[PDB]
């Protein structure tokens, strides 16, 4: 659903509007209807909410960097004259509340309604069609609130003990609801653990294998140690899915949301991540976090630390006064050694601050930011870079907590103009390489179903070294998963593990592993032998829909808005230049040489130059 | 202000958008105190346009030299020279803030200097030969009014600073409660506010004027401008603040200005903020703001349109400006003045009548229907046509003033023109839902919800809060300043007293001693680079006087239990409050909501016109059409492109079909395709379709 | 491409944009990035007719 | 469990300030019944305030007068601080004249029969020489914020100057919950609850109408029988 | 020729495109929108644009 | 499987819808000629399901499609 | 202090200013006044230590 | 006079659970009546409960019972899990006493005059073959939930063990407030309110009886000034 304002529905609707009022007997003629509508008379606003009703519109915000930056919803009309958008989609659109516009537009025919109603429509494009990773998931404030809701804390009023000689179980309670009655009398913590004897949650799989040998079923009870909050969580997942009992991290997040697409339907997805955005956002706004200039605390240990380091410093300025060391020298030998008090004071502020601090709460629930800028922030801002790019060898100590002088901060100042710089050129170069590979990949469609082919290329699972167990690669989910096989994996024996044509998931690799194998054959697009187009088989499964690639789809317009994508956030070499160097197939800047032909290398230092020679083991040349 | 201290590289002999670098738009050191290194553009002009320091002259070669003080065997002389870059090359410049004795000898062994090639040093107090003016050297006007600016990246500086300049001005206008003192002398060098040209004393005054009886025989008598327009439609109005009988002296201000109070900068409000997060209403740098804002209008703004219309020659015969339109309802043409100008105090609204005006049509054609219609009703087929002045879609407000001018009055108009009729309209705005706000450190806003006074959260002695800030911003921002403002603007709205029976305090021990104690509403200055420090603030919170209870609502680490409005309990967590320097930027959804249907198109691609002006079409780019490749969506595709766009059959039939109730018509060759055809068939290329 | 193979250059150039892309930490699946080399390799250069 | 239904008692602190102690009630209930009351007192009290203005010499709000210090927008500032208590239920009008030197403060004003100004102190605006002032205000009752309404939708002539009205008497109100002892247990709370009123309506009576709407309205969850 | 002269060097395109008098086949999925007509992708295609409905003999009994 | 009541166009659940066509462009363009031909009819076969109060044509050829009472080919 | 009005407001500054700040619109004045030629501009060029101003 | 009268509509969702529906009230009093309405509803209301027990097969070390395979947490447990409805407002003693092999449940206690068990079918142990159970129970009526209170000044009489008492019906309640219209203006509160009670009461005999709470303490409050202009409803 998306909130859209009185005034843009009535300009849009004006022509249904015009026949509802016509058909329905408040005007005469298109003309008097056309004449009201003007005069926004009050028919009008009665007629014009029955109008919308079941009537998508399609949202986009300017660039369109990939596929999800236009989405259709079901418009609902709101007082004033801005646009309501879900927060769940913001990562999609990559929009953020500061003033950002977007673009409505309304499909005319029946063929454009059913198409925003199901395929752009939003709650059917829940993950990334890029990597499949979930996009409509909590983020930022929700996140902070189903963390502080899941944590556990030692020593919460209300906490289990055990029995003694005198007195049995204390933190025991019948059911979910006496806990929440002992929870509003300040009596039992939210995060406090507990016992408590659940009945319409299903217990975790080894638990229920444990207690219900023919399966648990709705009503049977059972009794779980665990908090109030974890209680509460489990109730927003659907009713099969078994108990949690686990802190909310944003990667925990992340993996159940990705192991309910997987296993069920669309719609439950779209339920459960409202669910979870309805309790972030409530217990986000009693977590208790805040920003004040007292929770920022500075690590005592920091004036040591830096008087040690100046005094490092001032030994090395002695020393090149002397003559010792040079210019470049000298500073090298700085660097290395403020790097190291940046290390140093950086591990004390980690170590100093407590764990209930709401600067690092934000941080470790994962919802926002990173350890760098609660160093940067309470620490110190450490070493900064001049105009020319190299490292200046006189540190900003004193950090933005503390307020930096004068002329640390207009040194400061080089590296935050060439870093906005930068950034305002990264957009240009990325959308000009995203258009030329939209323009080459535009031939690339799934013409038909396979193309019955045996070709395939080897991809790496894992590598056995000394330990003897063999160690899986770490990239394996961009290169073994959603992929097909070409040949039956066979052990060492002979057996069969996998027949050909079988998706690779997290199972498949799992299962390939254990017998032994590391190298895998796999379908590819590279190897595909179809006329026209590509086949479903060789390009694998839809990264967005979780299935086999359906006939018909655009893989190539996919691919090149994927890449795309990420473009902005390239660094300006090992960047984005290097991108478009290898995607140009241009002679790379700092060539390399490549050995024709094996044979020994002999070499001869030279005026600004090397020059090296090799002489082929067999041949002569 | 600003606008007029603007360095630019751009135009004729200066650089291109499209051919500068990195290393042109990078920050250089021989800026310091000549060019500001903050203020700069945010867009593709970052770097390309900056503004001129506080201190900085030109020399009549063009050079920027800026002021230094001559030192001489480590002791600051009162001497000063104004230097330019290379000049200061060839010298060592130790920074403003280092310790110096009385006598002017620097108390520490080692300074702070910059050398020839910019770079920060350790110096000997004997190797110093210049210093710096002041701390604030290096930054410009606007810069120079951010508090707490060294605890505030260099990013959000710059957004904080070119968001000071988007400011409207307000009915009602207060200083800050915490700010620099710059605030001051700005406010006069802009211009607006009016200066005693001499010392006398004050004769009569107005609304309207000021009149000054000096120390000698001269009177003086000053205009105020009272709701004059300003280039971008907003209302600059001039008021006295001295009264009869009053003794002024030259160059004292008498009236303030648009964004001044009493002779200040005053370009937001200082209201009271609480820094948590709320139910997911100020998701990803949303605000709620409390009803009260708009119940007492404390954001609300006057905005001025102009609208221009002229009766000329044609010819078919000259255009008049008449009171009696053809085909239009007597009511209609009810508040129009005999002339046919809308009459002073009326309140026009969309599509409603400014100024009357008709023009011959010379030949008719009538259609056979029309014809027959005009017979059966005998209505005489009028020789002019209505060309009449409507007020633009989506306006409204008030008409304040009318102008003419006539040729037959003088009035010398452009060739042609017989008639110019000017009117203005003026409407008052308040805050609302989509309205920007932003402060001073660039943490900007939109306005998500409103809510009424009983659902915000309220201090324990029922003090509700007026806006409500995510608390997930500021750390990743690296604004910390902006709670640094709070902590101090609570302080200074609630006095302060520092008990000195047992001596004076530590970590008061360098605070000056009017800052002793002050009373309730007392207004602070904190200069940038010199100012509160975070002992002085920590202390100066632990030390606020009581409310009318006698109790303190802030403990000392500046957090406040707060009631939940809706459910009435508690909040579990203590929550940092304190006031916030809120200013209403010029970016309002008023201006900007416009929707389409149809409008007028193009004249040879026949497309639709772009731009809120007319009835502009959103932009269907490039990428949006990769998206839609993407999605699959081939009908949505071709309608958007062929049908909405420019197929100018298919258009009337989409129309007719929509409201008759019907199937969507077949689209079919759009007109850009026909027109590229016809282009390449010139030039000598033999284009064809074939079957 | 000329001394070792097109089967090898093809896995040097995703190599490449691989590394590149995850340097930054971001996740994108090879089957993209093997389709743009697909279609970057599809001519050949005739010597002699 | 305890047989003692609870009692309010009420003191004063100033003219138009009071607290009420109501007590004793359950344990966890004195801060829900606080903060209904809070929002029912703040939210729905009736009162009396100026729906529209018009002066002698002026069109609209957008001009001055000669001879007064104020502009018509600084007037109308002002004039949204006057404190106005009417007893029928219709618009009235009031007069403010006023001629040479001086100023003009809110004990100018001649109210008729049952309408009454209890901040006559409050400034307006200041006459010097010249400055001859005529307003005609009218007064109405009502509840809540109500936005100036349009002279078309109103159906009245060039001259009238709608403003908005605040139909509300109560600045400020508080409360606090504090452990009170029964023969139970000391669970059980009290609540103090603070009011300061406009001093146009006692704190009591505003207090006795949060109270009857309050009642009406459970009267329907009552009404199950 | 119509997708190369929209991409890049328009003139040169047009040029050898001219010289050579070289036709274009109206299927690239880029060409498809400048003539108008609906892309051969997704919904586009012959298969699903084909497609023929019609109600059910049980279902058409009970009307 | 077991889910909450869908609210707006999310009814039908897409998944069942799904079940019944070989791909989502197969779906919409089975249901874009059954809209067709209901808003063909409204204005000279009818909607089998029982329309709502003023249930548009999109939705009827949903439900239809929904609830089996319809069938379709693939030309080609 | 040079404004006579100064509303009071209270300073945490701790360096004294040795220098006050000069007129903010000199860059335009100035450059204008040297452009056409006035009185003043000829008396502060020849007060700078140059003669025959032009 | 209000704007428009709101009107109360109940839909059952179980046998001891339903949904109760206000609209449309003015904007701002859908909180206003929902969160003192659950609070009324979910501590006001007075009942009766199990409070302590005492097991004549246990003196010390509460870990297990002899004679039966639940621990004594369960026990204690499902003795919370009984439904009772006392009429002295005053403590009482119940026994209950099984032997041999089976399953013991609430239908097997015996009560004395007033006291009354309204899910006899409640299962309490599982007795094992040549195995007494013999236990007593203490009931009485109150209010909310209040723990469990302590016997530490029991050294006189050690063995008994205080349980969490629940006297109120209800049992959870839950409420939300959404947006609703009426004519043209959509700021109007439609409060929707979910309660679930015991088998001893139904949820609209709980809605009365806060209702009736709730209006005498706020008539409470109304009788300072009878003659007051509050917001009336009409009929
Ligand atoms: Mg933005
Ligand atoms: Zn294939």
């Amino acid at each position: 659903q998306c909130g859209l304002p009185k005034l843009m529905a009535l300009e849009l609707f004006k022509p249904f509007v015009m026949k509802r009022l016509v058909d329905l007997n408040h005007a005469q003629n298109i003309k008097s209807a056309k004449r009201m509508v003007e005069r926004q008379r009050p028919q009008v606003w009665d007629v014009l909410e029955e109008v919308i009703a079941e009537h998508p519109v399609l949202l986009n915000r300017a660039p369109t960097l990939h596929r999800l930056g236009i989405q259709a919803f079901e418009p609902q009309l709101v007082e004033g004259k801005a646009i309501q958008l879900h927060p769940l989609v913001c990562e999609a659109f990559n929009a953020d509340f500061d003033g950002d516009q977007m673009a409505v537009h309304l499909p005319l025919s029946a063929e454009a309604q059913a198409e925003a109603r199901i395929l752009m429509l939003s709650s059917n494009n829940i993950l990334s069609p890029a990597s499949g990773k979930p996009l409509a998931m909590p983020r930022l404030d929700m996140v902070t609130g189903l963390y502080y809701l899941t944590t556990l804390v030692e020593g919460a009023t209300g906490e289990y003990q055990a029995a003694t000689k005198d007195a049995p179980e204390q933190g025991v309670y019948s059911s979910p609801a006496e806990a929440i009655m002992a929870m509003d009398r300040g009596a039992l913590s939210v995060r406090a653990k507990i016992k408590v004897r659940l009945t319409e949650l299903r217990p975790p799989t080894d638990l229920e294998a444990q207690l219900f040998e023919n399966g648990w079923k709705p009503g049977d009870a059972w009794t779980a140690e665990t908090t109030l909050g974890r209680v509460m969580f489990n109730e927003l997942l659907p009713k099969s899915y078994p108990f949690v009992n686990e802190q909310m991290h944003k990667k925990v997040q992340a993996r159940i949301i990705n192991d309910l697409a997987e296993r069920f339907p669309m719609i439950v997805v779209a339920q459960t991540v409202d669910k979870l955005k309805d309790a972030g956002f409530y217990w986000a706004t009693r977590s208790g976090v805040t920003v004040s200039m007292a929770d920022v605390l500075v690590p005592p240990q920091k004036q040591e630390i830096l008087e040690r380091h100046e005094a490092e410093a001032d030994a090395i300025e002695r020393k090149y006064q002397r003559g010792a060391l040079n210019h470049t020298e000298r500073n090298e030998s700085l660097v290395k050694i403020w790097q190291d008090a940046t290390e140093e004071v950086g591990k004390a502020l980690e170590e100093f601050y407590p764990a209930d601090n709401p600067i690092i709460t934000i941080v470790k629930s994962g919802a926002t930011g990173n350890l760098t800028q609660t160093r940067t922030l309470a620490g110190m801002k450490g070493l900064v870079t001049n105009p020319k790019g190299e490292f200046i060898p006189r540190p900003i100590k004193s950090s933005f907590r503390e307020g930096l002088t004068v002329l640390e901060y207009f040194i400061n100042t080089h590296g935050a103009r060439k870093g906005l710089a930068d950034t305002a050129l990264r957009t240009a170069d990325s959308g000009y390489l995203t258009r030329r590979l939209v323009d080459v990949s535009q031939d690339v469609i799934v013409r038909e179903h396979d193309c019955e082919t045996e070709r395939g290329i080897n991809v790496t699972l894992a590598e056995r070294g000394p330990d003897g167990t063999l160690i899986r690669d770490a990239h394996v989910e961009t290169s073994a998963f959603a992929r097909t096989l070409a040949t039956d994996a066979v052990d060492a024996n002979g057996n069969v593990i996998i027949e050909r044509g079988h998706d690779l998931g997290d199972p498949a690799i799992d299962a390939l592993l254990a017998a032994g194998i590391t190298t895998v054959k796999v379908r590819s697009v590279l190897t595909c032998t179809s006329a026209t187009g590509v086949c479903a088989m060789c390009y694998g499964r839809s990264m967005a829909t979780g299935k086999l690639v359906d006939i018909g789809e655009a893989v190539g317009i996919v691919a090149a808005q994927s890449i795309g994508e990420p473009g902005t956030q390239l660094t300006m070499v090992g960047g984005l230049p290097r991108v478009q160097e290898l995607f140009e197939a241009r002679v790379p800047r700092n060539k390399a040489p490549i050995a024709d032909v094996a044979g020994r290398v002999r070499l001869e230092e030279s005026d600004k130059f090397f020059k090296i020679t090799i002489v082929p083991d067999d041949g002569g040349e | 202000l600003t606008h007029k201290r603007r360095l630019s590289a751009l135009g004729p002999g200066g650089l291109s958008r499209e051919r500068a670098g990195l290393e042109v738009r990078d920050v250089h050191p021989s800026h310091y105190g000549r060019m500001c290194p903050i203020e700069t553009p945010e867009g593709p002009n970052i770097g390309l346009i900056g503004s001129l320091s506080v201190y900085a002259r030109v020399n009549p070669f063009g050079f920027i030299e800026t002021p230094y003080r001559k030192v001489e065997n480590g002791v600051v002389t009162d001497q000063i020279d104004y230097l330019t870059a290379d000049e200061e090359d060839r010298h060592v410049v130790a920074q403003a803030n280092s310790p110096t004795d009385e006598n002017g000898r620097f108390t520490e062994d080692r300074v702070m200097v910059r050398k020839k090639g910019g770079e920060v040093e350790f110096v000997s107090a004997d190797q110093v030969d210049y210093m710096d003016v002041s701390p604030r050297q290096m930054v410009s006007v606007a810069t120079a009014m951010i508090p707490f600016l060294e605890h505030d990246d260099a990013n959000r500086a710059l957004m904080g600073a070119n968001m000071q300049r988007q400011a409207v001005p307000l009915v009602r206008s207060e200083a800050p409660l915490v700010g620099t003192g710059m605030e001051l002398r700005a406010a006069i060098d802009a211009g607006d506010v009016v200066v005693a040209d001499k010392t006398g004393v004050i004769e009569e005054v107005s609304a309207d004027y000021i009149t000054v009886m000096a120390d000698d025989g001269t009177r003086q008598s000053y205009r105020l401008r009272k709701f004059a327009r300003s280039n971008h439609g907003t209302c600059a109005n001039q008021r006295p603040i001295v009264d009869a009988g009053q003794r002024v002296e030259a160059g004292q201000v008498i009236a303030d200005g648009p964004c001044t109070q009493n002779g200040e900068m005053a370009l937001g409000k200082n209201l009271l903020v609480a820094i948590m997060p709320w139910e997911g209403h100020n998701y990803e740098d949303a605000i709620i703001l409390s009803n009260r804002l708009v119940e007492e209008d404390v954001l609300t703004s006057i905005h001025i349109e102009e609208h221009e219309i002229d009766a000329r020659d044609t010819k078919l015969g000259a255009e008049e400006i008449t009171r009696d339109i053809p085909n239009v309802s007597d009511e209609v043409l009810a508040d129009l003045d005999e002339r046919g100008i809308v009459r002073i105090g009326a309140e026009v609204r969309d599509g409603d009548i400014l100024v009357g005006k008709v023009t011959p049509k010379g030949e008719t054609e009538l259609t056979p229907e029309e014809r027959l219609l005009r017979a059966i009703f005998g209505e005489k087929a009028r020789e002019v046509r209505d060309t009449s002045l409507k007020v633009p879609h989506g306006e409204s407000g008030k008409v304040i003033g009318i102008r003419v001018f006539s040729r037959e009055d003088d009035d010398e108009l452009p060739a042609g023109v017989n008639e110019l009729v000017r009117v203005y309209v003026a409407q008052k705005r308040k805050i609302s839902d989509g309205d920007k706000l932003a402060g001073r450190h660039g943490n900007k806003g939109v306005i998500g919800k409103i809510l009424p006074v009983e659902d915000m959260p309220f201090l324990p002695d029922g003090t509700p809060v007026d806006i409500i800030l995510n608390t997930h911003g500021v750390p990743r921002r690296m604004n910390i300043g902006q709670i640094l403002e709070t902590h101090l603007g609570w302080v200074a709205k609630a006095g302060w007293n520092i008990d000195v029976a047992a001596g004076v305090p530590d970590w008061a021990s360098k605070l000056p001693e009017e800052l002793y104690s002050a009373p309730a509403d007392s207004t602070v200055a904190t200069p940038v680079f010199d100012g509160a420090q975070e002992g002085e603030l920590a202390g100066l919170l632990g030390s606020t006087l009581p409310n009318r209870d006698g109790e303190v609502m802030v403990d000392a680490d500046g957090k406040s239990t707060l009631f939940d409005g809706r459910s009435g309990e508690p909040f579990p967590y203590p929550v940092t409050v304190g006031y916030m320097y809120i200013l209403k930027l010029h970016h309002l959804v008023d201006d900007k909501i416009h929707a389409r249907s149809t409008g007028p198109y193009s004249m040879i691609t026949q497309q639709p016109l772009g731009g809120k002006a007319q009835f502009g079409g959103q932009r269907f780019g490039e990428m949006e059409c990769w998206a839609m490749q993407a999605y699959g969506a081939a009908y949505t595709l071709q309608e958007l492109l062929t049908i909405k766009s420019d197929d100018t059959v298919g258009r009337v039939k989409v129309y007719e079909a929509i409201v008759k109730g019907e199937n969507i018509p077949e689209p079919g060759i759009p007109e850009s395709f026909k027109v590229l055809l016809k282009e390449l068939q010139s030039l000598c290329l033999n284009v064809e379709v074939l079957s | 491409l000329r001394v070792q193979g097109p089967r090898e250059v093809q896995i040097h150039l995703v190599k490449e944009v691989q590394e590149v892309y995850r340097a930054q930490g971001v996740s994108i699946h090879d089957k993209h990035i093997e389709v743009i080399v697909r279609q970057m390799l599809r001519r050949v250069t005739i010597i002699d007719s | 469990l305890i047989s003692q239904r609870p009692t309010l008692s009420e003191e004063t602190v100033a003219e138009n300030r009071s607290r009420f102690v109501i007590e004793p009630l359950e344990p966890g209930f004195g801060y829900t019944l606080g903060n209904s009351l809070r929002r029912t007192l703040l939210s729905s009290i009736p009162g009396a305030a100026v729906t529209s203005i018009r002066i002698d010499g002026v069109l609209h709000e957008f001009t001055t007068v000669p001879g007064v210090k104020e502009d018509v927008t600084d007037i109308i500032l002002n004039l949204k601080g006057l404190v106005v208590s009417s007893d029928d239920d219709e618009p009235v009008t009031m007069y403010l004249r006023k001629q040479g030197p001086g100023v003009v403060t809110a004990g100018d004003i001649v109210p008729p029969a049952g309408v009454t100004v209890h901040n006559p102190d409050m400034h307006i605006a200041t006459l010097n020489d010249k400055g001859k002032l005529e307003v005609e205000l009218v007064v109405e009752r009502g509840r809540g914020y109500v936005p100036a309404v349009q002279n078309k939708a109103s159906g009245a002539e060039i001259g009238r100057i709608p403003v908005d009205s605040i139909y509300s008497p109560v600045l400020k109100v508080t409360y606090k919950v504090e452990a009170t002892r029964v023969e139970q247990r000391t669970d059980f709370d009290k609540l103090i609850i603070d009011v300061e009123t406009k001093n146009s309506i006692s704190p009591r009576d505003a207090l006795a109408s949060a109270g009857g709407t309050l009642v009406e309205l459970f009267g329907l969850a009552r009404e199950l029988n | 020729w119509l997708s190369a002269a929209s991409f890049q060097e328009t003139t040169r395109v047009l040029t050898d495109a001219a010289i050579n008098c070289r036709s274009d086949k109206l299927n690239g999925l880029k060409e498809n929108v400048i003539i108008g007509k609906l892309i051969p992708a997704g919904t586009g295609i012959s298969r699903y644009r084909n497609i023929q409905v019609q109600p059910t003999e049980e279902a058409r009994a009970a009307a | 499987s077991a889910y909450d009541t869908p609210l707006g166009i999310t009814n039908p659940p897409i998944d069942e819808l799904l079940s019944r066509a070989s791909s989502k462009y197969a779906l919409v363009i089975y249901a874009a000629k059954r809209a067709r031909q209901i808003n063909d009819y409204y204005n000279q076969v009818g909607p089998l399901v029982e329309p709502g109060l003023q249930e548009k044509p999109l939705s009827i050829a949903l439900r239809e499609i929904h609830g089996d009472l319809l069938e379709h080919t693939e030309g080609e | 202090n040079s404004v006579p009005g100064a509303p009071n407001r209270v300073s945490f500054a701790k360096l004294r200013e040795p220098l006050e700040v000069p007129g903010l619109l000199d860059v335009q004045t100035d450059s204008f006044e040297w452009l056409v030629g006035s009185d003043r501009w000829r008396q502060a060029a020849i007060d700078r230590g140059e003669e025959n101003p032009v």
